[PDB]
C-alpha cells in the first residue's frame, strides 16, 4: 500500500503498548501463554528498533543493505533461541524467578 | 528557473568537491536533559536488544540447562550487596527505558510537548526509574 | 575614565586563503562602549579591529533570520542574544552546526531552501479559476489555528540544532519546513491536505524525527517545531482515500 | 586588466531587488511569458519589507462603508500636494483588488467576525473626504504584515520560471544611446562578474535611511538601486524629503508601529499630558506623521522631555485590554522587552521621531517607467522601470501615510510588470552592448578591494551618518543645512583616501560595504543639497527659516483676482538632482506637480488647501 510508512509508525507504537502490557502479565500470571507472547513481542520490537538506528546512522546501498540483512538474522535467531528456551527449558518468566532468587 | 530537486542534487554537487570545511556539531553543541535522557533511551534500547539476544543465543549453545547456572551461583554464597548491586545493574536499564519509553508513547498522542513539560516529565521519569528499581533489587 | 572587557572566540576561514585552515581567533571588547547585543559586539569588531570578520546580517531587530548562528552552545539570533556580563568568561561563537561553510560565519544555506519549495508552500485551491475575484471567506476561530505556525522567520537554527538533520540531512525535511508544511495542511482555506501528507509518505521526510526536541528548545521566536511535528504523525495516521 | 571573468546573460527582462515591489515585479512577467531573471542581494525573505509592522490600505469596507475615493483623497492632502495625483489615481482605485489578491495567494489576514480582513485605524485616514471622521481601512496580520506579505509573495513565486541569482551586488547599468541594455553585478558567492543583456531593467532595492545616524531601516538599506541611476547620469527626485516616524524605540531605534496609537494608544510627556490634543485637536495622535514628530520634538527640546536625560517622550499603551494587545499588537509586546525591558501592560514604551522612509526616489510615471527631464516635458527612459520605496511615482509627495508603502510595493511592482506585457513582446531580440560595457565598475571594485588610505570604511560612514543626523533633522535652517552640505562635500572628497583590509572576492563583506559607502555618499549630498535649496516649509521638509507653504497661488484667500507665481519663484514642484560622480557636485533643477487624475469625471483633482489635522 502507499501508506506503508504510517502504517509501520502507527503498528511500532502498537507493539510497544502490547510490550508493556504484558510486563504486568509476566508477574501475575507467569505461564507458556505469556512466555511465548513475549519472545515474539521482544524480538519485534527490537527488530523495529535496531532498524530505526541502522537508518539513521548506516548510509550507502551496500552498507544499508549488509545493515538489514544482517539485523534480520540476529532478530530470526533471536526468536528461535527464545522459543527454543520456552520448549525445553523452565522458560523466560520462571528464569527470571529464580535468578531473582539467588 | 530549477526545481527543488535540482537544487538539492546541485548543492551536493558543488560542496561534496569544494574545499570547504563542515562547521563543527556534536563537539560544540550544548547539551541539555531532554537532550541527554534522549540518546540514553535509545543506548538502554540497544542493550536491551543485545541482552536478549545474548540470552537467545547461550540457550542455544551452552551445555547446561538454566537451572545449573543459577545453582553453580548460588554456591559462591556471594556478599548479597554484591548480589543486589548486581541485580540493580539488571533492572536499571529495563527499567529506565520502560518509563521514559511510556513518556514517548504520551508524546506520540500530542500532549505535554510545552517545553517546561518536557523537562518536568524527563524528572518524573528519573525519579520513578530509581524507585522501581531499588525495590525490584531489593524482592 | 573604567572599561569592562570581555573576550569572544570566534571561528574563522578564507576560501581565498590557499590551504587555509578553521581556527578560531580571540576578540577584546569593553562592553561600555558597545551594544548588549552579541551582534553590536560582532559589528564593533568588524569596524575597529578586523573588518575581515565576515557573516550574515541585516534588520538587527530578530525578524529577518540573518544573524543565525551558534553562539555559547547554542543556535540564536545575535542581534536578540544578549552579551553574557561574566568577564571570566570568553565566549565562543560557531557557524550553524553541521553547514558547509562558505566563509567565517556563514553557512550555505541553499539545500535548506530548496527542502522548503518543495512541499509547495503556497494556497493551492482546487478551484483556481476564480482567484482574485473576492476575499476568501476565514473565521476568527480557524485563523487562531495558525498562531505560533506563522511566525516563523527561516533561519534554520531549529533545524541545524536537531541530531536527526545533522545525520540525514539530504533526506529530512527538518523542524523549519516540516513546521511549514503543517501551516499549509491545518489552513482552512487550502484544498491540498491529502496530497501534502502523502507527500510523507516515506521513511526520511518526517520520519527521522524521534521526538529529541533541540528544536523547540533553540527557537528565537518562541515557536514549538516538535509539536507541529507531532500533530502531522496522528494525521498521517488518521487520513484516508 | 580582465583580471575578474566576466558571464554575460540574456534574458527578455531584469528584475533588481526582491523586497515586496521585487518579487511582484519579477514573477508578475514570468507569469506573463517572458523569460524573467531576479537579481537581489540577500536572500529574498531577509529585505527590510519583512520587517514592516502596520498594514497595507485598502477600501474594502469591511469594518464600515468605505470609498475609495476618500482613500485617494487622505493620500493627495498627505502628500501636502506634492504628490502626482495620476500616480495616487491608480494607487488607490486597484488597492482592494491588490489586497485581495494577497489573501487569495494565503496572506494570514487576521479576521473579522463575518470572516473577513479586519482593519484598524491609522493616520491622517478619513471617510467623507475629510469629514466623515476617523477611518478603519489598515488591512493587516497583526503587527507582523511585512513579515507575512513578504513570506506569502516568496511563496507565490516558487511557481513560475523565474530564475533567481540570490546575494548578488548590483554595480550599475548597462547604458547605451539614452536606453538601458541591463545590468553588471558581482556574485559575492564565488566573486565572479555577470552582465545581464535584457530588453526591460526594473529597479526595486529600497530607500536609505542608513545615510542617518539614527533609523528604522536594516543595514541593508543602502540606496543602491539610487546610486546606479545617478552614476547614469540620470536624475533621482525630492530627495530631501525624510521621514521622521514617530515611534522608533529609544536606543535601538527599531520601529513601534503606528498600529499602537491606532487601537487605543496615546502619546504622553513628563508631566503627563497628552500633548498631540494641543497640537492637533481633531486628529490628536492620529495626525500626520511629518505634523506628529515635529510636536514630539518640540516638547522635547522645550523642556518636558522624558527619561533621566529628558530627551525622549513616552507612548502609553497599558490602558487598553490586555487581550487586545496580545490580539493586535504582540509583536512590539515582544520588541519592547527585549529592547527596554518594557512590559506595555504595565508601563510606557520610550520613543521620538526616527528616520523611516524615503518619499524621495527614482522619478517614474504611474505606469513604472523611469522618465527624464529635458527643456520642460518628461520623457520615458527605453528599459527602465522603478518601484517600491526606490522610486518616486511619486504617490507620497512631501509626506507618506501610514500604510501606504506596502501597497504602492504590489501596486506598481504589479504595474511594472503590465505596461511591459502590453509595451514588449517575450523572445524580442535583446539589444547587442559593446564587449567593454561596464569594465569601469570593475575598475571601481578592484580599486576599492586594494584600497589603502588614512580614513577606514566604518570610519567615513560614521562621518556621514552624524553630519545628517545634526544638519539635516525634523528642524532645518539655511546655516546649519549649509554647513552640512560643506561637511559632506569634503568627506565624498576625503573617500580618496579610504582603506580596506580584506583583500579577497569571495563573500568580502569589506569590500561589498565600501561598495555600499560610495552609494550611500550619494544620495546624502542629494539629500542634502536639495534641502539647502528648498527655502518653504512642506511636508517632511520644515525650515524655521522660511514657515511657510510657498505655492503658485496663495491659497489661503480667494483665487479670485491673484496673480499666479513663476514657476521660477514658487515650491509646488518636483527637486531634480544630479551628481557629478567623480568631483561629488551637485546640480539641480525642477519639475511641474501632475495634478490631473487618471479620469475626472470618476476622480476629482483636489487643488491646494490649508494644511491642518
Ligand atoms: C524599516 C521599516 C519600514 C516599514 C515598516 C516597518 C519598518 C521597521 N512598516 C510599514 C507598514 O506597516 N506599512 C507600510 O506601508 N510601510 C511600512 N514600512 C515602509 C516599507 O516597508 C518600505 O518602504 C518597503 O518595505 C520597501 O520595500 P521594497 O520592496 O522597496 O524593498 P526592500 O524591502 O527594501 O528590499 C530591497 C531589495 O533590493 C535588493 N537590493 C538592494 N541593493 C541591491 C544591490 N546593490 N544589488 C542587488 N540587489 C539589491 C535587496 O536584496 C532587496 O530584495
Ligand atoms: C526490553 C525492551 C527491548 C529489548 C527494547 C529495545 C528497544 C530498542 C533497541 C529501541 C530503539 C532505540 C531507538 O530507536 O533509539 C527501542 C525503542 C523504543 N522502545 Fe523499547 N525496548 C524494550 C521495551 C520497551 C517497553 C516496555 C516500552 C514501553 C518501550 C518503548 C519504546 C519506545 C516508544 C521506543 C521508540 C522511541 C522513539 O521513537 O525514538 N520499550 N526499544
Ligand atoms: C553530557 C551529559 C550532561 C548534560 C546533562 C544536563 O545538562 C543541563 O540540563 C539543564 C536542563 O535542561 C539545562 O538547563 C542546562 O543548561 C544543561 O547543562
Ligand atoms: S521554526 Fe523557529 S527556529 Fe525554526 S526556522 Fe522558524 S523561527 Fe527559526
Ligand atoms: S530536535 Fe529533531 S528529532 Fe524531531 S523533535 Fe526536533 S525535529
Ligand atoms: S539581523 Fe535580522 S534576525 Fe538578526
Ligand atoms: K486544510
Ligand atoms: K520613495
Amino acid at each position: 500500500s502507499s501508506k506503508a510508512a504510517s502504517l509501520h509508525w502507527t503498528s511500532e507504537r502498537a507493539v510497544s503498548a502490547l510490550l508493556l502490557g504484558l510486563l504486568p502479565a509476566a508477574y501475575l500470571y507467569p505461564g507458556p501463554a505469556v512466555d511465548y507472547s513475549l519472545a515474539a513481542a521482544l524480538t519485534l520490537h527490537g527488530h523495529w528498533g535496531l532498524g530505526q538506528v541502522i537508518t539513521d546512522y548506516v548510509h550507502g546501498d551496500t552498507p544499508i543493505k549488509v545493515a538489514n540483512t544482517g539485523l534480520y538474522v540476529l532478530s530470526a535467531i533471536t526468536f528461535t533461541g527464545l522459543c527454543y528456551f520456552n520448549y525445553y527449558d523452565v522458560g523466560i518468566c520462571k528464569a527470571v524467578a529464580m535468578l531473582w532468587s539467588i | 528557473a530549477t526545481t527543488a530537486k535540482e537544487e538539492m542534487a546541485r548543492f551536493w554537487e558543488k560542496n561534496t568537491k569544494s574545499s570547504r570545511p563542515l562547521s563543527p556539531h556534536i563537539s560544540i553543541y550544548k547539551w541539555s536533559l531532554p537532550m541527554a535522557m534522549s540518546i540514553t533511551h535509545r543506548g538502554t534500547g540497544v542493550a536491551l536488544s543485545l541482552g536478549v539476544s545474548l540470552f537467545s543465543l547461550a540457550a542455544l549453545l551452552l551445555p547446561e540447562q538454566f537451572p545449573h547456572y543459577v545453582a553453580v551461583v548460588k554456591s559462591l554464597s556471594l556478599s548479597p550487596a554484591l548480589i543486589y548491586s548486581a541485580k540493580f545493574a539488571l533492572v536499571f536499564p529495563l527499567s529506565y527505558h520502560t518509563w521514559n519509553g511510556i513518556r514517548h508513547l504520551v508524546w506520540d498522542m500530542g500532549k505535554g510537548f510545552k517545553l517546561s513539560q518536557v523537562e518536568q516529565s524527563g524528572v518524573v521519569v528519573l525519579i520513578l526509574t530509581l524507585l522501581s528499581s531499588a525495590a525490584i533489587a531489593s524482592e | 575614565a573604567t572599561s569592562r572587557i570581555k573576550k569572544f572566540s570566534i571561528y574563522r576561514w578564507d576560501p581565498d586563503k590557499p590551504g587555509d585552515k578553521p581556527r578560531m581567533q580571540t576578540y577584546e571588547v569593553d562592553l561600555n562602549k558597545c551594544g548588549p547585543m552579541v551582534l553590536d559586539a560582532l559589528i564593533k569588531i568588524k569596524n575597529e579591529l578586523d573588518s575581515t570578520l565576515t557573516f550574515r546580517r541585516s534588520c538587527r531587530e530578530g525578524i529577518c533570520g540573518s544573524c543565525a548562528m551558534n553562539i555559547a552552545g547554542g543556535n540564536t539570533l545575535a542581534c536578540t542574544k544578549k552579551i553574557d556580563p561574566d568577564l571570566s568568561k570568553t565566549t565562543k561563537i560557531y557557524p550553524l552546526p553541521h553547514m558547509y561553510v562558505v566563509k567565517d560565519l556563514v553557512p550555505d544555506l541553499s539545500n535548506f531552501y530548496a527542502q522548503y519549495k518543495s512541499i509547495e508552500p503556497y494556497l493551492k485551491k482546487k478551484d483556481e479559476s476564480k482567484q482574485g475575484k473576492e476575499q476568501y471567506l476565514q473565521s476568527i476561530e480557524d485563523r487562531q489555528k495558525l498562531d505560533g505556525l506563522y511566525e516563523c522567520i527561516l533561519c534554520a537554527c531549529c533545524s541545524t540544532s536537531c541530531p536527526s538533520y545533522w545525520w540525514n540531512g539530504d533526506k529530512y525535511l527538518g523542524p523549519a519546513v516540516l513546521m511549514q508544511a503543517y501551516r499549509w495542511m491545518i489552513d482552512s482555506r487550502d484544498d491540498y491536505t491529502e496530497e501534502r501528507l502523502a507527500q510523507l509518505q516515506d521513511p526520511f521526510s518526517l520520519y527521522r524525527c524521534h521526538t529529541i526536541m533541540n528544536c523547540t528548545r533553540t527557537c528565537p521566536k518562541g515557536l514549538n517545531p516538535g509539536k507541529a511535528i507531532a500533530e502531522i504523525k496522528k494525521m498521517m495516521a488518521t487520513y484516508k482515500e | 586588466s580582465t583580471q575578474y571573468p566576466v558571464v554575460d546573460h540574456e534574458f527578455d527582462a531584469v528584475v533588481v531587488g526582491a523586497g515586496g515591489a521585487g518579487l511582484r515585479a519579477a514573477f508578475g512577467l514570468s507569469e506573463a511569458g517572458f523569460n524573467t531573471a531576479c537579481v537581489t542581494k540577500l536572500f529574498p525573505t531577509r529585505s527590510h519589507t519583512v520587517a514592516a509592522q502596520g498594514g497595507i490600505n485598502a477600501a474594502l469596507g469591511n469594518m464600515e462603508d468605505d470609498n475609495w475615493r476618500w482613500h485617494f483623497y487622505d493620500t493627495v492632502k498627505g502628500s501636502d500636494w506634492l504628490g502626482d495625483q495620476d500616480a495616487i489615481h491608480y494607487m488607490t482605485e486597484q488597492a482592494p483588488a491588490a489586497v485581495i489578491e494577497l489573501e487569495n495567494y494565503g496572506m494570514p489576514f487576521s479576521r473579522t467576525e463575518e470572516g473577513k480582513i479586519y482593519q484598524r485605524a491609522f493616520g491622517g485616514q478619513s471617510l467623507q473626504f475629510g469629514k466623515g471622521g476617523q477611518a478603519h481601512r489598515c488591512c493587516c496580520v497583526a503587527d507582523r504584515t511585512g513579515h507575512s506579505l513578504l513570506h506569502t509573495l516568496y511563496g507565490r513565486s516558487l511557481r513560475y520560471d523565474t530564475s533567481y541569482f540570490v546575494e548578488y551586488f548590483a554595480l550599475d547599468l548597462l547604458m547605451e544611446n539614452g536606453e538601458c541594455r541591463g545590468v553588471i553585478a558581482l556574485c559575492i558567492e564565488d566573486g565572479t562578474i555577470h552582465r545581464f543583456r535584457a530588453k526591460n531593467t526594473v529597479i526595486a532595492t529600497g530607500g536609505y535611511g542608513r545615510t542617518y545616524f539614527s533609523c528604522t531601516s536594516a543595514h541593508t538599506s543602502t540606496g543602491d538601486g539610487t546610486a546606479m541611476v545617478t552614476r547614469a547620469g540620470l536624475p533621482c527626485q525630492d530627495l530631501e524629503f525624510v521621514q521622521f516616524h514617530p515611534t522608533g524605540i529609544y536606543g535601538a531605534g527599531c520601529l513601534i508601529t503606528e498600529g499602537c496609537r491606532g487601537e487605543g494608544g496615546i502619546l504622553i510627556n513628563s508631566q503627563g499630558e497628552r500633548f498631540m490634543e494641543r497640537y492637533a485637536p481633531v486628529a490628536k495622535d492620529l495626525a500626520s506623521r511629518d505634523v506628529v514628530s515635529r510636536s514630539m520634538t518640540i516638547e522635547i527640546r522645550e523642556g518636558r522631555g522624558c527619561g533621566p536625560e529628558k530627551d525622549h517622550v513616552y507612548l502609553q499603551l497599558h490602558h487598553l485590554p490586555p487581550q487586545q494587545l496580545a490580539t493586535r499588537l504582540p509583536g512590539i509586546s515582544e520588541t519592547a522587552m527585549i529592547f527596554a525591558g518594557v512590559d506595555v501592560t504595565k508601563e510606557p514604551i520610550p520613543v521620538l521621531p526616527t528616520v523611516h522612509y524615503n518619499m524621495g526616489g527614482i522619478p517614474t510615471n504611474y505606469k513604472g517607467q523611469v522618465i527624464t527631464h529635458v527643456n520642460g516635458e518628461d520623457k520615458v527612459v527605453p528599459g527602465l522601470y522603478a518601484c517600491g520605496e526606490a522610486a518616486s511615482a511619486s504617490v507620497h509627495g512631501a509626506n507618506r501615510l501610514g500604510a501606504n508603502s506596502l501597497l504602492d510595493l504590489v501596486v506598481f511592482g504589479r504595474a511594472c510588470a503590465l505596461t511591459i506585457a502590453e509595451t514588449c513582446k517575450p523572445g524580442e531580440p535583446v539589444p547587442s552592448i559593446k564587449p567593454n560595457a561596464g569594465e569601469e565598475s570593475v575598475a571601481n571594485l578592484d580599486k576599492l578591494r586594494f584600497a589603502d588610505g588614512t580614513i577606514r570604511t566604518s570610519e567615513a560612514r560614521l562621518n556621514m551618518q552624524k553630519t545628517m543626523q545634526s544638519h539635516a533633522a525634523v528642524f532645518r535652517t539655511g546655516s546649519i543645512l549649509q554647513e552640512g552640505c560643506e561637511k559632506l562635500s569634503q568627506i565624498y572628497r576625503d573617500l580618496a583616501h579610504l582603506k580596506t583590509f580584506d583583500r579577497g572576492i569571495v563573500w568580502n563583506t569589506d569590500l561589498v560595504e565600501t561598495l555600499e559607502l560610495q552609494n550611500l555618499m550619494l544620495c546624502a549630498l542629494q539629500t542634502i543639497y536639495g534641502a539647502e535649496a528648498r527655502k518653504e516649509s512642506r511636508g517632511a521638509h520644515a525650515r524655521e527659516d522660511y514657515k511657510l507653504r510657498i505655492d503658485e497661488f496663495d491659497y489661503s484667500k480667494p483665487l479670485q483676482g491673484q496673480q499666479k507665481r513663476p514657476f521660477e519663484e514658487h515650491w509646488r514642484k518636483h527637486t531634480l538632482s544630479y551628481v557629478d560622480v567623480k568631483s561629488g557636485k551637485v546640480t539641480l533643477k525642477y519639475r511641474p506637480v501632475i495634478d490631473r487624475t487618471l479620469n475626472e469625471e470618476d476622480c476629482s483633482s483636489v487643488p491646494p488647501a490649508i494644511r491642518s489635522y
